[PDB]
């Protein structure tokens, strides 16, 4: 089915009366199914709304408001999910259709509106509408959203026609015979769970159904309750994940399908990307990002902050900005990457009066610690007064370099009271040279082996001036012994350029876990990674080979095939909709039930599942 | 011959001196150097008159802040020092010399000019 | 604002040790420069960052600085390395930036 997102602008119009016309003429054209809200508000007379008869189903709000067109065509309308609200708890509000004139919206044909999932509704100050307080509408709008209703009648002045005398208690949508309001459901049984096709048993919808149903199978319904996969209506889409006893793992169903507004779908429509929950957005929103797997394109959570490139100092706005300073400092709030130099000097904690520019905060320094990248330099020459190290450049691990001070450096650390430099993330500096002099109270500087951080041939530093190696040493300001002899950014172990040995996270040790430890582990690439935690710790020999469970030397409690799992697959869903149970024999090995066995097991055969 | 210095050698007590130094082989708006103005008394020792960046922001010299206003163009790519309420202690050689970020000191020095206040 | 005190004149033999001091409130904690300005000429930066040496000039001139006094050292002096010295720190926080009162080095 065609589909469009829809709109939000609430009660706001879009420049003039033929602009905003155009914009909601441009949304719902040709549209079946609106995934957001439906708002037809100031449209006037004499325009041509017959693109809305084409509407059927809405997963937001209706918000019909401020019109003066007598015929808004919404006859094919038939649900009304309220997956959103317009005020408090509206599903559809009718509100001030009128004008100077006092002759606004006169036929509103909604015949087909036969459910409203939920919410409210609500109508006031609708003068000249006709036929609309017939309408039962406990028949249409839930039972519990009924004690939140707002309808306001009051049309005794306008001229209008009666309804048709086969509707049900004269309750019509409007003038014609097919305007009859359609009753489904107060009129029902007590038998039948939720709507039915007349008044007897034997045609009862199924529980599934949302508007209404033709038969009393499942695929019936004239719109689904929930979801649509095909042409069944399902409570859920069929599951993406199924536990097939051959390779005892959870692998992917083929015929798992990804949940798109409120139908089931093989793969998202074109410009769509699935998310990490098993739907069909528009677009990875904020706190995650996009990336391709099996050619389809898949929404991920964002490694720590988002990537977010900003101007740094010479760029746009900050060009000829001579430091970073309280004025500008807004414009860096959650930056990860700067397309720019960045000077921080002291003319930012003292202010000047050419610039109109108050004194910078030294807490506000804690802004661009989400940086990872600068494109240019690095100018530092002034730091706040009780701070020991560069605390704000601990998530620092790229320096590009592209523009240089002096024509040669490109990171220049001068004249600080700071103890070390801190820069325990920053790996990679590929152009300019480093100058880090002036610091009288700095240690570690001298350690760093600069030609693992480089990548252009003829980058040279220059680290002098600084607090000497006798006063640091003596002092116990030296690099740890688990760091390796190319130098350290401080004396913990975290400020390794790297480990001598291994490393469990960022942190240097002595070794991994393999023999001893709480968190058993094993070594790859000179760095501790845990084992499954179904590894059972071994005495006299490692707990585990690999990652996961697969690679364990012993399961701790039970085993599913190859795999230690802490219970076996009891209730797990499998192909055909059929679930999937297991029991434990004697050596805490799974093993399948038996086939008719559907609610699981205690032991093999029918003996396991009694009477 | 990078830096020129440039104004009226002669100039009376009480009155507005006037300077200008101009910067050639490269350009004055440069996000890696400061401009000073430095001068010293013949006989005497130097003496910091103010720093100027291609921006505007300036730092003055505590013995001659209501006094001194320097500024800067970047069109003409030049920089000007103006010293109001001159007097006889103001006759000195004036140098404007270049003043990076990365060291502080005055790497280029310009040759300088001598004013020389006068009845 | 910050003082800065040389001696008026220091004189050297030629091919010995020259050493011109320069004062300071506890200068250690700050970066000194050195500048030579000959008769007649410009300074020129000598030595930079209480002992770095720029391109163009010889070994022979070497710095420190520690304590109170900054001291500028030159190894083997030679008849044309007479001139005045002026040794210049610049504030970190007050961004001002003062000389010395100068040194007149003359060579015996
Ligand atoms: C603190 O951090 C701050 C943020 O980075 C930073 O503020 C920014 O400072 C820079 C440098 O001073 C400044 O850039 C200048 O902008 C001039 C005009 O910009 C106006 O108008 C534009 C229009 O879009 C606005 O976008 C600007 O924001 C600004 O309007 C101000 O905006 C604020 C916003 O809140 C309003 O509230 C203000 O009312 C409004 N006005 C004021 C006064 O603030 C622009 O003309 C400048 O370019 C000229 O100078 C350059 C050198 O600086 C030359 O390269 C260039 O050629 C331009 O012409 C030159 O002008 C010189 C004037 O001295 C002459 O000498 C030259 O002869 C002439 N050359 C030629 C060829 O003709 C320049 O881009 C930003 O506007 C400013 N931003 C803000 C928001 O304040 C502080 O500097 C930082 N302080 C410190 C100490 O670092
Ligand atoms: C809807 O779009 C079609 C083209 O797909 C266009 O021909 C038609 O004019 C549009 N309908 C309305 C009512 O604007
Ligand atoms: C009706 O409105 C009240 C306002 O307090 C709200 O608390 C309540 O949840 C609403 N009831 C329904 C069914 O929406
Ligand atoms: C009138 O409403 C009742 C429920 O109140 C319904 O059962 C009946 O079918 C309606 N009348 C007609 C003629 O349909
Ligand atoms: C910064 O990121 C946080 C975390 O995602 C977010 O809550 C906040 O709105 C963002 N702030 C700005 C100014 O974008
Ligand atoms: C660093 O410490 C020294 C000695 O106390 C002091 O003179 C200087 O002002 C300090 N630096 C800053 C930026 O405060
Ligand atoms: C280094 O780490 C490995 C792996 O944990 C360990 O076997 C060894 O004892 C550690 N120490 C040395 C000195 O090799
Ligand atoms: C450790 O575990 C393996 C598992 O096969 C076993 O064969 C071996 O004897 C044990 N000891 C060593 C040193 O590998
Ligand atoms: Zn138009
Ligand atoms: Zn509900
Ligand atoms: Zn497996
Ligand atoms: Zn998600
Ligand atoms: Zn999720
Ligand atoms: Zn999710
Ligand atoms: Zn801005
Ligand atoms: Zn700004
Ligand atoms: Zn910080
Ligand atoms: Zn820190
Ligand atoms: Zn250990
Ligand atoms: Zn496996
Ligand atoms: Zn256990
Ligand atoms: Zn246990
Ligand atoms: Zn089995
Ligand atoms: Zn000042
Ligand atoms: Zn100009
Ligand atoms: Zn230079
Ligand atoms: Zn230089
Ligand atoms: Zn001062």
């Amino acid at each position: 089915k065609k589909v469009c997102q829809g709109t939000s602008n609430k009660l706001t119009q879009l420049g003039t009366f033929e602009d905003h016309f155009l914009s909601l003429q441009r949304m719902f054209n040709n549209c079946e199914v609106v995934l957001g809200n439906l708002e037809i508000t100031y449209v006037q007379r004499n325009y041509d709304l017959s693109f809305l008869k084409t509407i059927q189903e809405v997963a937001g709000y209706v918000l019909i408001a401020l019109n003066t067109v007598e015929r808004i065509p919404l006859e094919n309308l038939q649900i009304i999910r309220g997956n959103m609200y317009y005020e408090n708890s509206y599903a559809l509000a009718v509100l001030s259709n009128y004008d100077a004139n006092k002759t606004g919206l006169k036929e509103l044909p909604m015949r087909n509106l036969q459910e409203i999932l939920h919410g409210a509704v609500r109508f006031s100050n609708n003068p000249a509408l006709c036929n609309v307080e017939s309408i039962q509408w406990r028949d249409i709008v839930s039972s519990d959203f009924l004690s939140n209703m707002s309808m306001d009648f009051q049309n005794h002045l306008g001229s209008c026609q009666k309804c048709d005398p086969s509707c049900p208690n004269g309750s019509c949508w409007g003038a014609g015979e097919e305007n009859c309001q359609k009753l489904t459901k107060i009129i029902c049984a007590q038998q039948c769970s939720g709507r039915c096709r007349g008044k007897s048993p034997s045609d009862c919808c199924h529980n599934q159904c949302a508007a209404g149903c033709t038969g009393p199978r499942e695929s019936d319904c004239l719109v689904c309750r929930k979801f649509r996969d095909e042409a069944t209506c399902k409570d859920t889409c069929p599951p993406l994940m199924l536990y097939n006893p051959t390779t005892y793992q959870m692998d992917v169903n083929p015929e798992g399908k990804y949940s798109f507004g409120a139908t089931c779908v093989k793969k998202c429509p074109r410009n769509y990307v699935v998310t990490d929950h098993g739907s069909c957005v528009r677009a990875c929103g904020a706190d995650s990002y996009e990336m391709e797997e099996d050619g389809v394109r898949k929404c991920k959570k964002c490694e720590g902050p988002c990537r977010k490139v900003c101007n740094g100092i010479g760029i746009g706005e900050f060009k000829d900005s001579l430091s970073i300073n309280a004025t500008n400092i807004k414009h860096f709030k959650n930056c990860t990457s700067i397309s720019g130099d960045l000077h921080i000097l002291p003319v930012a904690f003292r202010g000047d009066s050419f610039t109109h520019t108050p004194p910078l905060d030294p807490q506000e320094l804690d802004i661009l610690k989400t940086v990872k990248e600068i494109t240019g330099f690095l100018l530092i020459q002034a730091w706040p007064e009780n701070r020991t190290d560069l605390h704000a450049f601990e998530n620092l691990e790229i320096i590009r370099g592209r523009t240089k001070q002096h024509g040669q450096f490109s990171l220049a650390v001068v004249s600080l009271n700071i103890t070390s430099l801190g820069l325990r993330s920053l790996k990679e500096i590929s152009d300019g040279d480093v100058i880090i002099s002036g610091n009288k109270n700095l240690c570690y500087a001298n350690t760093i082996n600069w030609k693992k951080l480089f990548g252009t041939s003829g980058q040279k530093t220059k680290i002098i001036s600084n607090r000497g190696e006798n006063s640091c040493k003596a002092t116990g300001q030296v690099c740890h012994a688990l760091c390796s002899p190319e130098g350290c950014w401080g004396p913990e172990p975290r400020d390794c350029v790297s480990c001598r040995n291994v490393s469990r996270g960022r942190e240097c040790v002595d070794k991994c876990n393999l023999l001893e430890g709480e968190p058993r582990e094993f070594v790859e690439n000179s760095e501790c990674i845990q084992c499954h935690p179904e590894c059972l710790p071994q005495a006299m020999n490692i707990t585990c080979t690999g990652r996961g469970p697969d690679n364990c030397i012993q399961c701790a409690h039970y085993i599913d095939g190859p795999h230690c799992v802490k219970t076996c697959p009891a209730g797990v869903m499998g192909e055909n909709n059929t679930l999937v149970w297991k029991y434990a024999d004697a050596g805490h090995v799974c093993h399948l039930c038996h086939p008719n066995c559907t609610y699981g097991c205690t032991g093999p055969g029918l003996e396991g599942c009694p009477t | 011959v990078q830096l020129q210095e440039s104004g009226p050698g002669l100039v009376k007590p009480s009155e507005t001196l006037s300077l200008t130094c101009t910067v050639s082989g490269g350009s004055i708006s440069s996000s890696s150097y400061y401009w000073g103005w430095i001068r010293q008394p013949p006989g005497k020792g130097l003496e910091w008159i103010g720093s100027i960046y291609y921006s505007g922001s300036t730092y003055y010299n505590p013995s001659l802040k209501s006094r001194v206003t320097i500024s800067v163009d970047t069109s003409k790519n030049q920089f000007s020092l103006k010293l109001s309420s001159v007097t006889a202690a103001d006759t000195a050689v004036y140098y404007c010399a270049r003043l990076p970020m990365v060291t502080m000191s005055f790497d280029y020095w310009g040759q300088g000019t001598l004013v020389t206040v006068s009845s | 604002s910050y003082v800065l005190t040389q001696p008026p004149s220091v004189s050297v033999a030629p091919g010995k040790t020259a050493r011109i001091t320069c004062g300071g409130n506890n200068i250690g904690s700050k970066s000194v420069h050195w500048y030579q300005q000959k008769p007649g000429q410009a300074p020129v930066l000598v030595i930079y960052y209480d002992s770095d040496r720029p391109s163009g000039i010889p070994e022979r001139f070497s710095g420190s600085n520690s304590g109170n006094t900054a001291t500028l050292t030159i190894s083997r002096v030679e008849a044309g390395d007479e001139a005045d010295y002026y040794c210049q720190v610049w504030d970190s926080s007050s961004d001002h930036v003062v000389f010395g009162g100068g040194t007149k080095l003359t060579v015996l």
